[PDB]
């Protein structure tokens, strides 16, 4: 078990850790979150009480270093910062964990939600979508645009998700125009899986990461990317059987975890109706279809 | 974006553009089988690809063999249209290639866009106009070459005959769409108007009769009357 230590909490802020969240008052004595599970990536995220504009946060993995939060009053945000030292990161926290004012990462032992949302997500891949190589952790916020959005303006601050475009030469073989546009199997299996992603686990990893950025930060380009990666699978007649079964599980837990009041903006009617009811894989997503119908029957 | 009543004069400017109409590509007769079920029999069709400024018509005849052993023909027809339009563009010299292609039905947008990915700078546009180009097969010489074809064939026409010697493209297109709207609303009466007098001849190298200017005004009036009436005979007014 590992801990994210906070220098202090000078501005009132709602703090999220994975799917949990709690309110901290201005200058409340708060030095962190403990019992953070090893073996998964995590995200710690922030929404200031005064400006609900800009939800922002940090993807990190405790195995990759000792990470802490300190507020910067010039830039006006809680920053994740790195301190390599067992004669400092240990010498400072060992004092902080004698005075007990952290809440437990509050994991119910029956609960596999976070594992199920991050099964295929790996920090090394996050750090390639979010390019800032001097840090072991990755910053994302509400406003960051994606590479594909910028093609249609600061590159250093972009989300470099894999570009998917169904009406592109990458997607459409010359002479197979109609075939490839109505059955994207070529583009999914040859271009994307074998060529770009190398395997389905990397594909699912980016899909899961896009969903989580959409959910936690309201990042619109991430939501676009999540729906595009779903639609590319559902619109392929030929998908490995293991991928379909796993996709049904992935989507089930994402739909399960979505806030009920955010379905209006985070869920694209056209993609979901096409995927569950019109597409090649209409009959292959039983768990996802059942939860979508019992929880969001309006969208459909 | 889409073409409508507001940007109508763009059709006649000096940017090359083509209208593509696919309504006559896949044509069938419906009949009963010996067992009393219904079946279709395809007949020859055509793509109607028109330069509205110049009158040049690229009539690509769609021979029934192209459907043999194929499924979902109405969907295939749109992709076949787009394949042939894109082939036509590639066949034209660069300075003859269109800067825009306007499809008369919105279902052609995605098939044409995908077939034209190699031409990123040719705009594929829908239109809100209800153009009457389905009635092209009511022009006897066009119908005749389509039905007689025994293999795929491209036939070139000027759908304006010699009219541009005397009138502008705007006026020529207006006359054409009037004639075709009439032919579509009441073919028999439209054809009686045009062809009730066998001495106003159609030149061997033309599609329509050799009307004088004054006879064209009478003709056009008679076509308007027909369209207004049919609109009464239909809604009772
Ligand atoms: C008052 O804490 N100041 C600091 C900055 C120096 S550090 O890197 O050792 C550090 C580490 C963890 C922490 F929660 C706070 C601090």
């Amino acid at each position: 078990m590992n801990t994210v230590p906070f220098t202090s909490a000078p501005i009132e802020v709602t703090i999220g850790i994975d799917q949990y969240s709690f309110n901290v008052k201005e200058n409340q004595p708060f030095h962190g979150i403990k019992d953070i599970p090893i073996g998964h990536v995590h995200v710690i995220h922030f929404q200031h009480a005064d400006n609900s504009s800009m939800r922002y946060g940090y993807w990190f993995d405790c195995r990759m270093g000792n990470f802490y939060i300190q507020y910067d009053p010039k830039d006006g945000l809680y920053k994740m910062m790195e301190e390599r030292d067992g004669a400092k990161f240990e010498n400072i926290v060992h004092n902080f964990k004698e005075r007990q004012m952290m809440v437990s990462y509050p994991k119910i032992d029956e609960d596999d939600t976070w594992y199920n949302l991050t099964e295929f997500v790996q920090m090394d891949k996050i750090r390639k979508i979010v390019r800032k190589d001097e840090n072991q952790f990755s910053y994302v916020d509400s406003s960051m645009t994606t590479v594909q959005e910028n093609e249609l303006s600061d590159p250093a601050h972009s989300l470099n998700y894999t570009v998917i475009n169904f009406k592109s030469r990458e997607a459409i073989r010359p002479g197979h125009e109609m075939e490839d546009f109505l059955d994207k199997s070529y583009y999914l299996n040859t271009v994307m899986l074998q060529g770009i992603f190398k395997n389905s686990s990397n594909y699912f990893g980016e899909l899961q990461f896009a969903f989580l950025n959409a959910m936690f930060f309201g990042n619109y380009g991430s939501s676009l990317q999540w729906h595009a990666m779903i639609e590319l699978i559902c619109s392929s007649a030929t998908v490995p059987k293991h991928m379909l079964d796993k996709l049904d599980e992935i989507l089930y837990y994402q739909i399960k975890t979505l806030p009920e009041q955010y379905s209006d903006i985070l869920l694209n009617e056209r993609v979901w109706n096409i995927c569950l009811y019109s597409s090649f894989q209409k009959n292959s997503l039983h768990n996802t279809e059942k939860i979508m119908e019992n929880k969001y029957p309006e969208l459909l | 974006g889409a073409m409508n009543s507001s940007n109508y004069a763009e059709l006649f400017n000096n940017d090359i553009k083509l209208f593509v109409d696919d309504t006559n590509v896949y044509r069938v007769t419906v009949h009963k089988t010996f067992e009393g079920n219904v079946a279709t029999k395809a007949i020859n069709g055509c793509i109607f690809t028109l330069n509205p400024k110049t009158g040049h018509l690229f009539l690509k005849i769609i021979h029934t063999s192209v459907w043999a052993g194929q499924k979902r023909l109405s969907q295939l027809a749109k992709w076949k249209t787009a394949e042939e339009v894109s082939a036509l563009v590639r066949s034209l010299p660069k300075e003859e290639q269109p800067k825009q292609i306007i499809v008369t039905r919105k279902a052609m947008l995605d098939p044409l866009e995908v077939h034209m990915l190699d031409f990123p700078n040719i705009a594929i546009r829908p239109t809100e106009l209800r153009l009457p180009f389905s009635a092209a097969m009511s022009i006897d010489k066009l119908s005749d070459v389509v039905m007689k074809a025994t293999e795929p064939q491209m036939v070139l026409f000027n759908i304006y005959d010699d009219w541009l010697d005397r009138i502008s493209s705007y006026t020529a297109f207006s006359r054409l769409t009037l004639l075709l709207r009439a032919l579509k609303t009441n073919e028999e009466s439209a054809k009686m108007i045009l062809l009730s007098d066998p001495t106003i001849t159609i030149k061997s190298y033309h599609l329509w009769p050799s009307f004088t200017d004054e006879q064209w005004i009478t003709i056009e009036s008679q076509m308007r009357d027909l369209i207004l009436t049919e609109y009464g005979r239909k809604y009772n007014v």
